[PDB]
């Protein structure tokens, strides 16, 4: 039952994101805009690092 | 001959032990819908019945 290992991979990275309820809700108003949003499955967001 | 039939009793309980077992190797969907997260990842030791 003991396990051995745990490998990962790092070319590619999740970035969950943590989210309030209400400001989805915006962002469903953004689902009532989407005047930003492009490439709608997805799209870019600027990352700031630590 | 019925000793035969208990060997061939025998035979069709291991064909459909194995037939039930690598039936479900295989990890499919009880029913429809949305689901939520995984929990174990891959090349990981889990149990029946756990």
């Amino acid at each position: 039952a003991t396990a051995l290992a745990t490998v990962q991979q790092l070319d590619p990275i999740y970035v969950d994101v943590t989210q309030s309820s209400n400001d989805f809700l915006r962002l469903k108003q953004e689902l009532a805009n989407g005047t930003l949003k492009q490439e709608n499955g997805k799209a870019k967001v600027s990352l700031i690092t630590s | 001959a019925q000793q035969a039939n208990a060997a061939v009793t025998a035979a069709k309980a291991a064909v459909e032990t194995a037939r039930i077992n690598l039936a479900y190797t295989k990890v499919t969907s009880p029913i429809s819908g949305r689901i939520g997260k995984s929990n174990v990842t891959e090349g990981a030791l889990v149990q029946n019945g756990q």
